[PDB]
Order: C-alpha cells, then structure tokens, then sequence
C-alpha cells in the first residue's frame, strides 16, 4: 500500500471537505476533531469500559455536521461498513 | 479505512 488508490481516495474526501466549506472553516476544524476523538477513546493503555468510542460514533458525529449535505457523507459511508441493503 | 482519512487530513494540511 505504497501509494493505493484508496490512499488519494481519501486524500480526495478530505480535500473536497475543505474546498467545500470554505467559507465555513470551522466545519472542517470539527470533522478533523471526530475521526480524532476516536483515537482519543482507543489509547489509555488497557481498554477499560467507560462508554468508549469507535467507528458508530464517528459517523454520527459527522452525520451531524453534513446535516442535509449527506453528499459528502456518502463518501464517509464507503470507508464505514455498509449497513442493511 | 479510517486511518487513510485521519491520515488525509495531516497530509493536506
């Protein structure tokens, strides 16, 4: 996976966000921050319980922020396994 | 898959 079309592809995902909201900068601050969130819910050496985090999370998160635009969200959903249909 | 986006997004910027 030196360069896989899957590594662009998601170069792509990101980019398309920022040049999106462009006008808006502080939506792409707050994606940024959900993928990050899931690192954060991971580390802490032994996975204790205490309503941790993974990828459900993540797509709830930034459901909300491309509320309506789900445009953008479709792409999200092809990295995340396809639910139901 | 959620590496390739988390990654992204320190490549871009």
């Amino acid at each position: 996976e030196s360069d896989s079309v899957e590594f662009n592809n998601a170069i792509s995902y990101v980019n398309k966000i920022k040049t999106r909201f462009l006008d808006h900068p502080e939506i792409y601050r707050s994606f940024l921050e959900i993928l990050h969130t899931y690192q954060k819910e991971q580390l802490h050496t032994k996975g204790r319980p205490f309503r941790g985090m993974s990828e459900e999370e993540v797509f709830t998160e930034v459901a909300n922020l491309f509320r309506g635009q789900e445009d953008l969200l479709s792409e999200f959903g092809q990295f995340l396994p396809e639910a139901k249909r | 898959n959620i590496q390739m986006l988390l990654e992204a997004a320190d490549y871009l910027e």
